[PDB]
RNA sequence: GCAGUCAAGCGUUCAUAGCGACAUUGCUUUUUGAUUCUUCGAUGUCGGCUCUUCCUAUCAUACCGAAGCAGAAUUCGGUAAGCGUUGGAUUGUUCACCCACUAAUAGGGAACGUGAGCUGGGUUUAGACCGUCGUGAGACAGGUUAGUUUUACCCUACUGAUGAAUGUUACCGCAAUAGUAAUUGAACUUAGUACGAGAGGAACAGUUCAUUCGGAUAAUUGGUUUUUGCGGCUGUCUGAUCAGGCAUUGCCGCGAAGCUACCAUCCGCUGGAUUAUGGCUGAACGCCUCUAAGUCAGAAUCCAUGCUAGAACGCGGUGAUUU
RNA sequence: CUCUUAAGGUAGCCAAAUGCCUCGUCAUCUAAUUAGUGACGCGCAUGAAUGGAUUAACGAGAUUCCCACUGUCCCUAUCUA
RNA sequence: GUGAACAGCCUCUAGUUGAUAGAAUAAUGUAGAUAAGGGAAGUCGGCAAAAUAGAUCCGUAACUUCGGGAUAAGGAUUGGC
């Protein structure tokens, strides 16, 4: 009766049921509205969450107190590393959705695919594709009958991108596979951009650009069974309260008399898929430069790196992104930038950038410096020396 | 920007990477991390500390520098 | 009311209960805040105030007919720290305000100490009576 | 407790802008009663704390009508419970009054929700005191003070986690169904403009910010420290030295990694049908009429988009399928 | 002056562990106090060894305020066995 | 031995090493700790905890049964050679 002091729901009942992903991968559970008056172009990338780090640059949001001043804001770096396209796939129209006809694949897929599509690699035999491999020797004929099957049908299409891991630091000889739906018109350049990019890699560096909004789709850290009060933020009990007070007192009423759904309990805080969105690039680079830490304001030679690597991961030395702020997931982890499914008018997606300065100094540490050679410019001889 | 110094050793300091402490009156100090701030509320003494600038600068320690 | 404008959000430092010194000339020693401006309403949430936010506050120290009745105040000085976008993290060696009208007027001519940078560009008359800042 | 009806009269004039007497019809069960059907081989009987949900007879937020509405502010009323509905002083208190912020500081229900969840201040065991009553024992919805709050391992429910059987095994997917979450204010400009005799004094559009709520994250800042990582210090033992042990982690400064904070940071969508309401055409009724047909817009509404799970007996596709 | 029946509350003391009406009325403390303290008193029903009034020291007694102090709390977090 | 000291802490003599054990290291607990800024707003109630704490020196009110209050309060110092 009449709770004395009316205070707001704990928690979004939304994002329940508060259970573990069946993957680590995050599924991509809606896509971009095609605009059939384009290029066919994909709608979304995979790639590797990596860090963070903390760029400088000016702002132009007139308006602003700190308009036209320089603002120390906080970026998360995406190992993009190309993936290579391997697979496209069919899906009919029903009044049960987008279902599936085929999935048609390239000839010499790799050892890493091979391996995703096994548990147990090194006492296999190593036989994944073989047959449908060897219907390439043919002139090819029923991969292009289902070419133009899927031409005719399909009112979606999906390349099939896997990831070329090999590259990054981690020691998962294991590529992670994917779909990614097409979004131009003219259903021939979508099966035909997808065939010609068969066995052949794709980057960012063709799909996103500065100053442009993304959203990012992964699993979030990984916490175990936790309590009521960290996984909602209830009120703690006092110190005087016999038998624990990370608790909640009332779990329910008497009438109705069970306990219902709305109510905190323990369980699993962690391992949820999550999607958060309007996140806006800051930086797409490569592995050549050497000087990514010098910007049109920083010349000395340094790339994004930071001095003594990543922590947990080891050294990007592939392409990368630089993304405003926090991204779902931990480092090591898969993640998905898709691109968005609207238009941002905010003037914030639109404010555009001009970097300035980046630290890319230890994070396993306190960092105060930025290159050895800043480093030994700032203290000099050591009783090691020559 | 500027990359400001540590008011108790000297050493330098990027955006974000410390903090700022007014001084009750005005005088202002920059501090790179906590350590140099606790030094600084401990009221320790640099140049009785053995390792910054303004210890070595009174020591006249390795400079070799000003001969040249 | 009164305000010159906006105001950024600030690391908060000065709940209820908080007594802070008073840096102005008005003829108080302590400020004891009772309740905030602003304060949006929450369960056994102490409102809170912080740099350049106007409150209530009372006196505890100084002239009889000074203490024993309310009065407008505002915060100059908190040693909460807090963060500018520049990322500078700063912090005062003490928490202080002064006394002040719903419009924005203290009944001050001067003060003893360093003042916020927030709370001059959001209260004229207080960067005014201010001598030296920051 | 709340609402209606008729209308004497107030409301300068004027029954009905707002009110509303004499009367009268009702509702509810958040008051107290009346009754004693259940239960006295036992339902743990005050209040508060914490937590969820629900209702509308809506206090505020959204959209509208009306005025004794010029503007402002306000009052009456309609859709509407989607989102909110405070910090405190005294009191055991519910209640109550005050302070103050507020957009607002609405009423309530759930065995007068909530004691195997707390507390136990009060009430209500025995102890003790006072006053009055009583010859007296002792009494007193009279006052005061001290006074053990038990058990979950069972079923269910819930929250999270596995799982046989579907020819096996692996990979990519669909999406029935269920849930759903964003809210609120201020400043600048608007504009000292409209409006007004002036006093005073708006709104829309648009920009920057913020509160409440939520979801993630650790670059920075901060907090944490058995990295027992570095150093120092005391006491004592190892003959001294170095290097070491014990002091239930020996203490202190620092302290990365990791975990976490509105103590930090980032982010939090747009499309359709509708309410009231206002209108089109338009008769019924040869005029009129937003309606009877039909139709337009329109809300924090509903439903979609999107967001979460993925039916363990809903589904598809694809690959390998035993010297 | 007188009735009750024998006398008619003296000194002191109070909304007190005793005061219904009651959160008594005044002041003070306080932003605000049914708390506390100091005063008032036709006191339902104070009170003189059924002891009254007071009182230094002492009190694991009850109560109020103030200073320091703080995770009690705003608001949680983290570590160890 | 430290130290005022049979306190507490370590140790020689003597005696024990006996209280089911192994692997992990989730919530919730029990017990022990630390915490920004503020400082009882929490709460019936500052319950619990934190602060102080030895020794030397200075300084030490009201009230008083002149004995006390008093370690009052309140300040400074302390290491080793």
């Amino acid at each position: 009766s009449h709770r004395k002091y009316e205070a707001p729901r704990h928690g979004h009942l939304g994002f329940l049921p508060r259970k573990r992903a069946a993957s680590i991968r995050a599924r991509v559970k809606a896509f971009p509205k095609d605009d059939r008056s384009k290029p066919v172009a994909l709608t979304s990338f995979l790639g590797y969450k990596a860090g963070m780090t903390t760029i400088v640059r000016d702002l132009d949001r007139p308006g602003s107190k700190f308009h036209k001043r320089e603002v120390v804001e906080a970026v998360t770096v995406v190992d993009t590393p190309p993936v290579v396209v391997v697979g496209v796939v069919g899906y009919v129209e029903t009044p049960r959705g987008l279902r599936s006809l085929t999935t048609v694949w390239a000839e010499h897929l790799s050892d890493e695919v091979k391996r995703r599509f096994y548990k147990n690699w090194y006492k296999s035999k190593k036989k994944a594709f073989t047959k449908y491999s060897a219907k390439y020797a043919q002139d090819g004929a029923g991969i292009e009958r289902e070419l133009a099957r899927i031409k005719k049908y399909a009112s979606v299409v999906r390349v099939l991108v896997h990831t070329q891991i090999r590259k990054t630091p981690l020691a998962q000889k294991k590529a992670h596979l994917a779909e990614i739906q097409l979004n131009g018109g003219s259903i021939s350049e979508k099966v035909d951009w997808a065939r010609e990019h068969f066995e052949k890699t794709v980057a960012v560096d063709s799909v996103f650009e500065q100053n442009e909004m993304i959203d990012a789709i992964a699993v979030t850290k990984g916490h175990g069974f936790e309590g009521v009060t960290h996984r909602w933020g209830t009120k703690k009990l006092p110190r005087k309260t016999h038998r624990g007070l990370r608790k909640v007192a009332c779990i329910g009423a008497w009438h109705p008399a069970h306990v219902m759904w709305s109510v905190a309990r323990a369980g699993q805080r962690g391992y949820h898929s999550r999607t958060s969105i309007n996140h806006k690039i800051y930086r797409v680079g490569k592995g050549d430069d050497e000087a990514n830490g010098a910007t049109s304001f920083d010349r000395t030679k340094k790339t994004i790196t930071p001095m003594g690597g990543f922590v947990h991961y080891g050294e990007i030395k592939n392409d990368f992104i630089m993304v405003k702020g926090c991204i779902p997931g931990n480092r090591k982890r898969i993640v998905t930038l898709r691109k968005s499914l609207y238009t941002n008018t905010s003037r914030k997606a639109l404010e555009e950038v001009s970097l300035k300065w980046i630290d890319t100094a230890s994070k396993f540490g306190k960092g105060r410096f930025q290159t050895p050679a800043e480093k030994h410019a700032f203290m000099g001889t050591l009783k090691k020396d020559l | 920007m500027k990359v400001e110094i540590d008011s108790f050793s000297g050493a330098k300091i990027y955006p974000g990477r410390g903090t700022l402490f007014v001084r009750g009156d005005s005088k202002i100090f920059r501090f790179q991390n906590s350590k140099s701030a606790s030094l600084f509320k401990q009221r320790k003494n640099p140049r009785r500390i053995a390792w910054t600038v303004l210890f070595r600068k009174h020591h006249k320690k390795g400079i070799t520098e000003e001969v040249a | 009311n009164g305000a010159q404008g906006t105001k950024f959000r600030i690391s908060l430092g000065l709940p209820v209960g908080a007594i802070m010194n008073c840096a102005d000339n008005s003829g108080a020693r302590n400020l004891y805040i009772i309740a905030v401006k602003g304060s949006g309403s929450r369960l056994n949430r102490l409102p809170a105030a912080s740099l350049g936010d106007m409150v209530m506050a009372t006196v505890k120290k100084g002239k009889p007919e000074l203490r024993k009745k309310v009065m407008p105040a505002i915060v100059v000085r908190q040693a909460k720290s807090w963060r500018r976008r520049d990322g500078v993290f700063l912090y005062f060696e003490d928490n202080a305000g002064v006394i002040a009208n719903p419009k924005g007027e203290m009944k001050g001519s001067a003060i003893t100490g360093p003042v916020g940078k927030e709370c001059a560009d959001l209260w004229p008359r207080v960067a005014s009576n201010s001598g030296v800042v920051v």
